[PDB]
């Protein structure tokens, strides 16, 4: 397990690097939440409503 | 005299490049036919590209489709695409100049120069890209485009779109000749079509004999069924691209063509520029400074200064002569001189 | 003219069925040759003895 253990850190840090590569081009990093996308979806519904 | 010739416009012309096939990608896997493989009847699909014209304004199918192609093309690698396209540009061009120069002997010295070339584009890598990302973020939501902007993308769509059904016409007029009577190849069309439709069923995932043909003809069938159909699509779709309906920007949804290599056009200019800024000056100042230290490193550390002088046969022999001479003329100055200490 | 036999049914620019209709009638002349002739010769002079 140590020995492994460095060579897994680094991998690691490359795939965090890649994943947030791809959360910025794909996505452009709008953070997002169950609770807020449910908050959202009712606001424009009440907006439609009103 | 190359970094006097490269400058910009190359940059812009290569990026629009690679962008081009991009959206001949996109638009033929949103438009165009998928490929026949076997010999099974296609599931029959609602919407067909040749009733696009005269089609109802608000499709939420062909207004989807236009959609999804435009930003599966935006939200794509165009940051490390322009990077990676750029760099192999750079980097092709400084070794056909090596090619030429005079480091064509001496393949450790040009090996260190390529190197130094590489080095400095590697480094600098990163930053062109994401740098090309971020400057295309507004672009990516709302790549508005302009009449002037809409009519490039026209001339443009008509060129590319042509020269993809060119290639398309000569290989089945080529397939017909290879195969034997253009009546032959009609015959096993006749058949892949019978057996695309209810009229004949064959049940096989390789099938090797049917209807008096082989593995190899029915090949050549669905091959010949795949061109037909692309083939007219195409020209039609030329068609949409040269009608009037497709001259003004307001039926954007209706010629994807066109808009799409407007989109390519623009993400291609903007992206350029700073391409050019950040890695382009960056080589053109990098690269002659690192040739000479690495070089020079390489020289004196390694000792392969000597090795530079003993690898081309003639300065090995020019070299070796001169040195020769100067050893007797000190031997003979040190005899005259021992007679001039020594009387006799 | 030589081809392999993955697919025997279906050859040169002759059809599937066209080439088993072939094949079969090619037998039937060797055979029907061949009985003829040993027809000819049973009821021949040379084996009357």
């Amino acid at each position: 397990m140590s020995s492994k253990l460095n060579e897994t850190t680094e991998a690691i840090q490359r795939e965090l690097e890649e994943t947030t590569y791809q959360f910025k081009v794909q996505y452009n990093e709008q953070p997002m939440s169950a609770e807020s996308y449910l908050a959202a979806s009712l606001d424009d519904f009440k907006h439609q409503f009103h | 005299e190359f970094a006097s010739s490269f400058g910009r416009p190359q940059l812009q012309t290569l990026l629009k490049d690679a962008l081009d096939q991009k959206v001949l990608d996109q638009l033929a896997a949103r438009y165009w036919n998928r490929p026949i493989e076997d010999l099974s009847p296609a599931p029959r699909e609602p919407d067909n590209i040749i009733d696009l014209p005269k089609a109802d304004p608000d499709s939420p199918y062909w207004h989807r489709q236009l959609d999804t192609a435009c930003s599966g093309l935006t939200r794509l690698g165009v940051g490390r695409l322009a990077a990676t396209v750029a760099a192999s540009a750079i980097q092709q061009h400084v070794e056909k100049l090596l090619d030429k120069s005079s480091f064509a002997k001496h393949p450790s010295a040009r090996k260190v120069i390529s190197d130094a070339a590489a080095t400095v584009l590697a480094d600098r890598s990163y930053a062109t890209s994401d740098g090309i990302e971020i400057s295309l973020k507004p672009y990516k939501f709302d790549p508005d485009i302009q009449p002037n902007e809409w009519a490039q993308g026209r001339e443009h769509v008509v060129g590319v779109l042509q020269a993809e059904l060119e290639q398309c016409q000569a290989a089945m007029k080529a397939l017909e000749n290879s195969v034997g009577g253009r009546k032959k190849l009609k015959e096993v069309m006749s058949f892949v079509d019978k057996a695309r439709k209810g009229e004949i069923i064959v049940e096989g995932d390789h099938p090797s004999g049917a209807g008096g043909f082989s593995a190899a003809l029915l090949a050549r069938g669905r091959e010949a069924v795949f061109l037909r159909d692309r083939a007219d699509i195409l020209s039609l779709r030329i068609q949409a691209a040269k009608s009037r309906q497709c001259k003004t920007l307001t039926n954007k949804y209706y010629c994807p063509e066109v808009f799409l290599d407007a989109v390519a056009t623009k993400l291609a200019q903007t992206a350029v520029l700073f391409l050019n800024v950040e890695m382009l000056n960056d080589f053109y100042v990098r690269f002659p400074r690192e040739v000479e230290a690495k070089l020079h490193e390489h020289m004196h550390a390694g000792g392969g200064l000597e090795k530079f002088a003993r690898e081309d046969p003639k300065v090995r022999r020019h070299l070796d002569l001169i040195r020769r001479k100067e050893l007797l003329e000190t031997v003979l100055g040190k005899i005259e001189e021992l007679h001039r200490i020594s009387s006799g």
